[PDB]
């Protein structure tokens, strides 16, 4: 709050004008807290486990009266903390013990129990924890749930216009989706007869399910249709005439009453006609008895005296029907209202299409299609109808589901019952004909406000409920047949079934994966992460794909893969946040009267579309009134000129439509946004390099990247570093941040070299120094690829846009020698190899460090168990662990056994299975692991492994203790001098002593005794976590079937940078290094300082990203102002002079929000912040908000350097000019990790399949390249006949050929005898298999 | 067959064949029990089905394998697939002696061969090694010989360069279109990780330098390797079979060179003196006498070959440039000087290549290409062409444009709120202003950036050709083009929403200037819709191919 | 069309590529059907020589061979 402790050691110019009113919240909110929401102790039904066990429970048995219900559950302390779960490699979780109670009732109640038993927090499952980071560790590995959006459950009606039957005319259908349980479809079909369906079963008549609700015809007429009462009054057939029943229809006959005739014959009734009988009042009216020859009955009519149907319900009357229902004593006939334009005559005509009569015929015909081929039954059929959506067993919407529904259904109730009712069935076929009838709209799948982003919390929370009903069904099982009091909730509950629904979702499932971390950014972009598609869901369909005006400030536009799925990822926003109910909500600002308020409302995807959004660009001032008199705004789905006073909010930042991705890329708004995708894209790839270095040119985001991901090391609270190592910082709290018992101090420990998910070395720095003040929420220390606390994914260098001799081709990049050799874009990489000694049918397989045939010089690197030792660097090939496995009577032959003779030699009983260094990849071996098999004795090596852990562990077990018991020590020191002072003479008497004395009356008192109890504590909290540490190293680590003990090794190698390596800035340019050259070659400029790389120009245009042209300038500029104070302190010309120019760069020209400096302390303060910006001068480019033109020539000026942003180079081969400027500046570039030796491979001869013969790697020599059929046109093309016959049979499925030709290609004779293809021959096999005879014929 | 930790795992036939066996055994013994007629009937139905399952499963019940929910795979299934069969179908059989890797540039080869790592080619050319050391005698046998490469031992790299030299391998890119996705080379021995490429192929692969990743395959048999080098091979194909067009056209930085190289400005050093020929132009431009570009008349010797197979010759003076003057050392006898007297843009440059083929031939068609390559590249590199955000200049009277433009608009607006005009009447009105707008920018930024060098010779003045960097990217034909171009400078466009529908409110401003949130956000739907398109349409063209030359 | 054509093929094998394996195989075996080679698709399943470019000189020179004395 007007700058902190480490923003003193270096800050960021920043351009831009609009004041950033909110801040980027936690970016890994969503992950962080949905499962929070899951684990924890809800007195309610609120989504947890608490709500996940009160649905299954309580479980009762079948009429015994014998009931299992649940009290409460718990999550016990976990088995093995983080670290120790990921290096022995089981997964991090905590156990879960629930309380439950067993109660039995008496036979033939009133209803009492017997006994009822209280299990004590029985045992079921594991369920897994997620880190502070929110990752979880599966099997030693970290791993992300990426969140999924999918349709949220409750009603929704589509179209379906178009391609159905191409007569046009559309349709209308909708839907009913439930959480849980059965789908409810209904839909109209050509000849607008409704129809249901469930799930995609057969379709059905829609009026069969109403009857399975028990409404018999009359009622399901009397429910969809309304009355037009028809009156034999004097003779011949009166009617009710309500005035509105004109409106869309033609006269049909003479309408008269009350002595005037209203409206003639052939006139239709216009709104005057309508409007003379409305105020005229003009209740009944004379009609012929012709009039009812359409006009459907409604109720059934019989005739009362022979007591027989005269006509049924739902039957069209005849002028001859009329005389037998009149003469029967008839007064009145109720009939239906049909109009084929505003209310629509279709259930009626649905009616007859309807096979079944009553509910038990309907909720048969119903069973039968659901199961159809089988018999139905009377209690089948009622059960099953009654259990598909209206048991609250199989069928939830849960509260979203029932929100959505009564919501859409224009209801009040917002939250419900979690079934279906005859009102809502009946209610949802009504909004469906409505919208027939022309009131009402389809909504659209696409909109945000129909689309739901589920997370780790809500499937877990799915999963756990699984178990429990497959536990279920073995409960009441049980609770079948049980004893009254032997069995205990225990003997019943069991773990694997529970535990195994859990454990197989992050075990395997689409979405827990292993966390893209090769990167900060990279972490964090997975984190937040969208699916469209995966397991639960469409796993043809652009229209999803696509970006919708609902993404605005939710999904990024631009984020999102290029490629086989595009928009079906995406990416969370910047400001974006999980709605209530699970939708996706957006910052926004109040606009009150004519002013812009601060306060901040988040508005989901529905809640904004009637308001009036400003944009977040706009020009406001004093007051916060609109400059303009009318501002450019977005209210629904479109954006145009809106009035001054007509605003409701406004965008929060300039940020918002976009992602962390894409916030990351300066003058994003000068790239177009394919590239932009592009680069976006590619910036999580960058593998960290050696020299953490810093973006020059930047957003502002990186602070934000490298804290709230856990690369780093934060402060927790402030006060001032007592110790700095390369290992841990300990921090003495401030006495105001401080609680009053056990004092203390903050001790952290940082992480140090040690390997990524993608193999990159994740390892952290100090970054503050010996006795220097840190306040709370200060970087501490940097993580892999962060720079003093912001985000360093590369490093920035020196680049000049012209052709070099072509070194520059297409993108390919010409760097100098310069680059390698200083070492900058070097990566360590760090590899697991493993080496397990199994058990086979012939022997045990044996570690030792005797392996036939090797030299001393082989053997020499291992020590005597046979494994090697740490720090010995090693090569391809060369032989990390030891290994021989049995394999008896090898069976040698005449000639290889007069070898033996000859040079006598006794061969082994024994094979060589030893784990030896890929090829080709050397490095440094940093440690070795040995688990062995509880059981088995551990050997030398494991052995000292064993013994040294348990004394390193001591060190820092105890050094945890010495530094804590010092500063606690140090408090009582404070506390017992006020009152009771005596400096010299308290600290004479050893300092155990202390706790003796007393204190007068007083708070201090109760303070030493608060000092005291902590004390004590720690003094025995430091045992038990010592004996607990002792005890996990001792225990032999569990390991699979037939495997005796496993050694892991581990290989730090570090990569520089050769041609092949793939290199990317920020705005979409990709490259390959393709020559490096030296220093002396290298184009340089009048001043004589090369040029680190050289771009082709050529890729700009084409490609229109200018950002990259603009970065490249600025990026100049600010190394400008850098060399400029690498002068002045290399002057050491004075804290004053540097204190001017300073000032200077921190204001450039005008109209900015940067503010600055003089507050700073002259001396110490002012020197420090100078030295760090000696390299350059770091910049901001906020992201639309970001720099100028002309902001950038004119830092350019305090550069002393050019506005052209081009200088004159000279090649230095020549040492000629060049014609024309170049335009050289600073470009910000990663080094993607596609190295060139990862990507590198070739095979001579290589193993071979077992199932058919082809060329397969088993070394992880990778087997030969495959040859495709598009490959083997191209040969046929061209008149190559023989370079194809080799391919597809001497070089690969030929199990002759391949031997034949390899003897000849070493003899010196190129031939082939190929022989027949095995994949050929095997089809023969098989054809021959069935009943088919395939022979090969003739000669 | 075992795994590992003593697990086993087998075909799904044998849960299928075990069932046909046992129904089948338990049917032979129901006879000998003379079981009831309802039971032999139900045997004999059950054995029908595993038959039916274990054929071909799926056309009765789809039996399950045993404990795996996965229906069991049949041997009607084994044959059967996606598509057709397994065996040759994409994709299609893995291939030994092959390789692959990232690719980078290499100018410096020849149009005839490739740069292959030193280490892909030990372990790629591994027999013809092991055979040739020990046909030398280097190795006493053959195993000895694997201990000599494997050790690495100094020897055996010279060895391979005799493996090497006349004996061509296979280059291939990832989606194999036309016959030319597969090209011989001549290998090269590289230090280095990277597959190089001559660029001047780097077209009919369609490949670029992104990364894109290419396979190696060696020619084993001697019937091979001639058919590498006299069918497949580079310098062999050097026409596209669609159209007998050269596909070896001079691509983007090379064309860049030879049109900076052949061009004139109007006032430049050396202008109106005469030299003796090509050579001495030369030896006034490298020693820094002469301008590249400045009208001179040089007397050059041509040749025409319009006797009956016979070069004639002829000399003369010819008014041109300095630069021209230069270029006519690389091209080949019988061509007219004409050829290379023009600006010699990437269109030029083409049928200069092209003509040189129908007249000289093959062989002189390839050095001659090649050459091309190397002088543009070159002279493109001394030319120092960048650039600079000032490189893209704005119209000056944009803003009165867009202001123009902008008050139709508002008229037609006014025309309906007054109902003087429908609303599709009016839509299409505003569409069409806004529209006549961009065309209205786009040929005013061309004209001002087109010709604006505005240059003075002895006299007042003069105009050309701009010589302004992003300009000549587009005259020539290396990158670039009217369209973008009018995206950087002018006004880009008027997007289009989604549905279809072309937004009324274009985008105004262009990349030079900022797009800002709402015109940004709506670019984007255009680049999604982009993107896929593309991929789908990839996809889509594939398909066509297939079905193409199946019924060919 | 390109595509209705391409399902008339003398060679079975050549059908049972890219057609509905099953289908060709039953209806061939029914009529007995005698695949010659001949085309390329076939060839180069069965691994031989394509009857084109370097091959055409082999089958041309086996094809007259066969139905001769
Ligand atoms: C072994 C593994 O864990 O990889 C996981 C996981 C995606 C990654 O590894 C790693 C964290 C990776 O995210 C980063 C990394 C650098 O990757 C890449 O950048 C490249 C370029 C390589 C992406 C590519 O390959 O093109 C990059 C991320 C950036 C982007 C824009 C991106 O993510 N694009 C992207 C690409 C995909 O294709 C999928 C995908 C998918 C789901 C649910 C996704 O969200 C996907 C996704 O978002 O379902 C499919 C059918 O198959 C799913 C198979 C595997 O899942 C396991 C999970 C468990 O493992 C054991 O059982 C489980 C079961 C599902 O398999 C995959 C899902 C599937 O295609
Ligand atoms: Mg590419």
């Amino acid at each position: 709050m007007v700058y902190s402790y480490t923003e003193k050691k270096r800050i960021r110019k920043d351009f831009g004008k609009r004041p950033q009113v909110l801040d980027v919240p936690y970016l890994l909110s969503i992950q962080l807290d949905s499962f929070q929401k899951f684990i924890e102790q809800d007195p309610e039904g609120q989504y947890g486990l608490e709500a996940a066990f009160r649905s299954v429970f309580p479980i009762q048995s079948y009429s015994g009266n014998s009931e299992l219900q649940y009290v409460s559950y718990r999550l016990g302390e976990p088995v093995f903390d983080v670290q120790e779960c990921q290096i022995r490699g089981v997964t991090y979780s905590a156990p879960l013990r629930v309380k439950l109670r067993l109660v039995i009732y008496e036979r033939e109640a009133p209803e009492g129990t017997v006994k009822d038993i209280k299990e004590q927090e029985v045992y079921m499952g594991e369920i897994p924890l997620m880190t502070d980071n929110g990752t979880f560790v599966i099997n030693g590995t970290e791993r992300v749930i990426v969140s999924q959006l999918h349709r949220s459950p409750g009603v929704f009606f589509d179209s379906d216009k178009g391609k159905t039957h191409s007569s046009g005319k559309v349709l209308y259908n909708a839907r009913i989706i439930p959480y849980r349980g059965s789908w409810l479809d209904f839909e109209f079909d050509p000849k607008d007869n409704l129809f249901v369906r469930i799930d995609r079963r057969r379709k059905l008549p829609a009026t069969i399910i109403l009857r399975a609700l028990n409404y018999t015809t009359e009622q399901i007429l009397d429910l969809f249709f309304e009355k037009v009462i028809f009156e034999i009054r004097d003779n011949k057939l009166q009617m009710e005439l309500v005035p509105e029943r004109l409106r869309g229809e033609t006269a049909s006959f003479d309408i008269e009453a009350n002595g005037k005739v209203y409206v003639e014959k052939g006139r239709r009734i216009t709104a005057r006609h309508i409007r003379q009988l409305e105020k005229d009042d003009v209740k009944l009216i004379e009609v012929p008895v012709e009039y009812i020859a359409g006009k459907v009955v409604a109720k059934d009519y019989i005739d009362e005296s022979t007591g027989e149907l005269i006509c049924a319900a739902n039957m069209e009357l005849s002028l001859d029907l009329l005389a037998k229902l009149s003469q029967s004593g008839h007064k009145r006939i109720e009939t239906l209202f049909t109009n084929d334009l505003d209310h629509g005559p279709y259930i009626s005509e649905t009616l007859r299409v309807d096979p079944t009569n009553d509910r038990l015929s309907a909720l048969v015909e119903i069973y039968r299609m659901m199961r159809p081929g089988e018999p139905p039954t009377r209690e089948a059929a009622e059960s099953l109808f009654e259990n598909l959506f209206f048991s609250e067993d199989r069928y939830d919407l849960s509260a979203v589901g029932r929100m959505k529904f009564n919501r859409s259904l224009l209801r009040e109730e917002i939250e419900g019952s979690g079934i279906l009712s005859k009102d809502d069935i009946i209610d949802v076929m009504k909004k469906l004909i409505d919208i027939r009838n022309g009131k009402g709209e389809v909504d659209d799948i696409d909109h945000l406000g129909n689309r739901r982003i589920r997370s780790v919390g809500e499937m877990a929370e799915n999963q756990f409920r699984v178990g429990l009903v497959r536990v279920e069904r073995a409960v009441k099982e049980r609770l079948s047949l049980g004893d009254l009091d032997t069995l205990m909730p225990q003997d019943m509950i069991n773990a694997k079934p529970i535990s195994a629904a859990v454990k197989e979702f992050f075990g395997s499932s689409q979405l827990s994966q292993f966390m893209d971390q090769n990167n900060p950014l990279s972490e964090i972009t997975h984190k937040r992460r969208i699916l469209a598609l995966g397991p639960g869901g469409l796993t043809a369909g652009f229209e999803v794909r696509d970006v919708h005006p609902t993404h605005y400030g939710r999904v990024c536009p631009i984020e999102t893969p290029e490629g086989p799925n595009i928009g079906l990822i995406n990416s969370l926003s910047v400001y974006a946040q999980t709605n209530e109910y699970g939708f996706l909500e957006t910052p926004y600002r109040k606009v009150t009267d004519g002013v812009v308020t601060d306060e901040i409302h988040y508005l989901s995807a529905i809640e904004e579309g009637n308001y009036v959004i400003a944009q977040a660009n706009s020009n406001l001032d004093e007051e916060g009134h609109f400059v303009e008199d009318l501002v450019t705004c977005r209210s629904k789905g479109e954006s145009s000129l809106f009035s001054r006073d007509q605003v409701d909010y406004m965008d929060v930042s300039t940020q918002q439509v976009v992602s962390v991705g894409a916030s990351l890329i300066p003058f994003l708004e000068h790239d177009d946004a394919n590239r932009a995708l592009m680069g976006a894209n590619m910036q999580r790839q960058a593998v960290p390099t050696l020299r953490a270095d810093k973006p020059l040119v930047g957003t502002g985001m990186e602070r934000a990247v490298a804290v709230d991901s856990g690369v780093t090391a934060v402060a927790k609270r402030g006060g001032v570093v007592q110790y700095v190592d390369a290992s841990r910082i300990v921090i003495k709290v401030n006495e105001d941040e401080m609680y009053p018992g056990e004092a203390g101090i903050d001790i952290y420990n940082l992480t140090k070299y040690t390997r990524s998910n993608q193999n990159t070395c994740i390892n952290q720095m100090p970054c503050v120094s010996l006795g220097e003040p840190v306040e709370r929420g200060d970087v501490l220390a940097d993580g892999p690829s962060t720079d003093l606390g912001e985000l360093a994914l590369g490093q920035n260098m020196r680049v000049a846009f012209m052709p070099w001799n072509g070194y520059n081709f297409e993108d390919s990049i010409l760097v100098s020698e310069r680059v390698v050799q200083e070492d900058r874009f070097t990566t360590i990489h760090i590899q697991e190899l493993a080496c397990v000694s199994r058990d086979t049918k012939l022997g045990p397989e044996e570690i030792t460090a005797d392996i036939p045939n090797v030299g001393e010089a082989a053997l020499s690197k291992l020590d005597e168990s046979g494994i090697v030792y740490i720090g010995a660097e090693v090569t391809g090939g060369d032989i990390l662990v030891g290994k021989v496995t049995p394999k008896g009577e090898t069976q040698l032959t005449p000639e290889e056994k007069l070898l033996r003779a000859i040079f006598g030699e006794k061969a082994s009983d024994v094979k060589d299975s030893s784990l030896r260094v890929p090829n080709g990849v050397s490095g440094t071996v940093i440690d070795v692991q040995v688990f062995t098999r509880d059981g088995v004795e551990k050997d030398k090596r494991a052995l000292e492994i064993e013994e040294m852990q348990l004394k390193q562990a001591k060190k820092d077990l105890s050094e945890e203790l010495q530094i804590l018991e010092a500063g606690l020590f140090s408090r009582i020191r404070a506390v017992l001098v006020a009152g009771g002072v005596e400096a010299e003479k308290l600290d004479k008497l050893p300092r155990d002593r202390w706790l003796e004395l007393g204190l007068t009356d007083e708070e201090k008192q109760n303070q030493l005794e608060q000092l005291a109890e902590q004390y004590d504590e720690l003094k025995h909290e430091f045992e038990k976590k010592l004996e607990a540490k002792r005890r996990k190293i001792t225990q032999g680590d569990d390991l699979a079937p037939g495997v005796l003990k496993i050694v892991k090794v581990y290989l730090a190698v570090k990569r520089r940078i050769q041609p092949g390596d793939k290199m990317a800035g920020r705005h979409g340019n990709k490259g390959v290094i393709s020559k490096i050259n030296p220093i002396e070659d290298m184009p340089y400029d009048e001043n004589g300082t090369p040029v680190d790389i050289v771009l082709n120009p050529l890729g700009v245009p084409s490609r229109m990203n200018i950002g990259q042209i603009l970065e490249t300038h600025l990026g100049m500029a600010a190394k400008g102002i850098g060399d400029k104070i690498n002068a002045m302190l290399k002057q050491q010309q004075e804290v004053a002079k540097l204190r001017e120019f300073i000032q200077r760069a921190y204001d450039l020209g005008a109209d900015v929000r940067q503010k600055v400096d003089l507050s700073t302390f002259s001396d110490e303060e002012v020197m420090r912040l100078a030295e760090n910006l000696r390299k350059g001068m770091p910049i901001a480019t906020p992201v639309f908000d970001g720099a100028k033109e002309a902001e950038i020539k004119e830092l350019l000026k305090l550069g002393d350097l050019p506005t052209s942003g081009q200088i004159r180079l000279y090649d230095g081969r020549t040492g000629e000019q060049f014609e024309r400027p170049v335009t050289v500046g600073y470009m910000y570039m990663l080094k993607l990790n596609h190295l060139v030796d990862d990507k590198m491979h070739a095979r001579s001869t290589g193993s071979y399949s077992l199932v058919t013969q082809q060329p397969l790697g088993g070394k992880a020599q990778f087997g030969g390249q495959r040859f495709g059929e598009m490959e083997v046109w191209a040969l046929e093309a061209y008149g190559a006949a023989y370079t194809l016959q080799e391919m597809l049979t001497v070089k690969s499925d030929d199990v002759n050929g391949r031997t034949k030709m390899y003897k000849n290609i070493v003899d010196g004779n190129h031939q082939m005898e190929p022989g027949m293809p095995e994949s050929f021959n095997v089809l023969l096999k098989e054809i021959r298999s069935l009943g088919i005879n395939i022979e090969l014929e003739d000669e | 067959v075992p795994l590992d930790g003593g697990r086993f795992a087998t075909s799904d036939l044998n849960d299928l064949y075990r069932r046909v066996i046992n129904r089948n055994n338990r049917l032979k013994r129901l006879l000998d029990l003379a079981a009831p007629d309802i039971i032999v009937r139900n045997e004999k139905r059950m054995l029908q089905e595993a038959v039916d399952a274990l054929l071909d499963n799926g056309r009765r019940g789809r039996a399950i394998t045993g404990s795996n929910k996965r229906p069991l795979k049949s041997l009607a299934d084994m044959i059967k697939g996606k598509q057709g069969r397994f065996r040759q179908n994409l994709l299609g059989k893995r291939v030994d002696y092959s390789g692959r890797s990232v690719i980078t540039v290499g100018p410096y080869l020849r149009l005839h061969q490739c740069g292959l790592p030193k280490k892909m080619a030990l372990e790629l050319f591994k027999p013809f090694i092991y055979g040739k050391l020990e046909l030398r005698g280097l190795a006493t046998t053959i195993k000895a010989a694997k201990k000599m490469v494997e050790r690495e031992e100094a020897v055996v790299w010279d060895i391979l360069d005799e493996v090497i030299r006349e004996h061509p391998v296979l280059l291939n890119r990832a989606p194999t279109l036309h016959r030319l996705g597969i090209q011989a080379f001549e290998p090269v021995l590289i230090e280095g990780k990277a597959i190089q490429l001559h660029p001047l192929v780097c077209a009919a692969y369609n490949a670029d330098f992104d990364g894109d990743q290419m396979a190696v395959h060696v020619p084993l048999t001697l019937e091979a390797q001639l058919e590498a080098r006299a069918l497949m091979m580079s310098t062999n194909n050097i026409l596209s079979p669609a159209n007998g067009e050269p596909i070896i056209v001079p691509s983007q930085d090379v064309v860049l060179g030879l049109y900076y190289m052949t061009r004139d400005c109007v006032n430049a050093k050396g202008e109106g003196m005469v030299l003796t020929g090509p050579k001495e132009a030369e030896r006034l431009y490298r020693s820094g006498l002469a301008s590249l570009h400045a009208r001179v008349k040089v007397r050059i010797t041509e040749y025409e070959k319009d006797a009956n197979g016979e070069l004639v010759a002829k000399t003369s003076l010819k008014d041109t440039t300095v630069g021209r003057a230069i270029l006519w050392m690389i091209v080949p006898k019988g061509l007219p000087y004409s050829i290379v007297n023009q600006a010699l843009g990437k269109k030029a440059i083409s049928k200069m290549l092209n003509t040189c083929y129908r007249i000289l031939g093959l062989k002189p068609t390839v050095i001659f290409a090649d050459q091309i390559m190397y002088t543009g590249f070159a002279y493109a590199a001394r030319s120092g062409a960048s650039v600079g955000i000032d490189d893209m200049v704005i119209p000056e009277k944009k803003h009165e444009i867009i202001s123009e433009a902008e008050a139709e608009v508002a008229e037609i607006q006014e025309q309906f709120q007054s109902g003087l005009v429908t609303a599709g009447e009016r839509y299409n009105k505003v569409i069409d202003i806004w529209a006549a707008a961009n065309d209205r920018v786009s040929k005013a930024m061309m004209d001002n950036l087109q010709t604006e060098t505005v240059i003075n010779r002895d006299g007042q003045e003069e105009k050309q050709v701009s010589f302004n960097s992003i300009y000549m990217m587009a005259d020539s034909g290396a990158r670039g083009s009217a369209a973008q171009i009018r995206q950087l400078a002018g006004m880009r466009g008027l997007m289009a929403k989604p549905d279809g529908s072309i937004i009324e409110t274009p985008i105004t401003a262009n990349f030079r200037e900022g797009l800002n949130v709402l015109q940004y956000f709506i670019s984007t739907h255009g680049a999604r819709k982009g993107l896929a398109d593309t991929a789908l349409k990839t996809a889509n063209s594939g398909y066509l191919t297939r079905r193409l030359v199946d019924v060919a | 069309g390109i595509t209705k054509a391409s399902l008339a093929t003398e060679s079975f094998i050549s059908a049972a590529s890219f057609q509905e394996t099953t289908r060709v195989l039953t209806e061939a075996a029914v009529a007995g059907k005698r695949d010659e080679l001949r085309g390329l698709k076939e060839n180069v399943i069965v691994g031989r020589l394509i009857p084109a470019g370097t091959g055409y000189a082999y089958h041309q020179d086996r094809m007259r061979r066969r139905a001769a004395g």
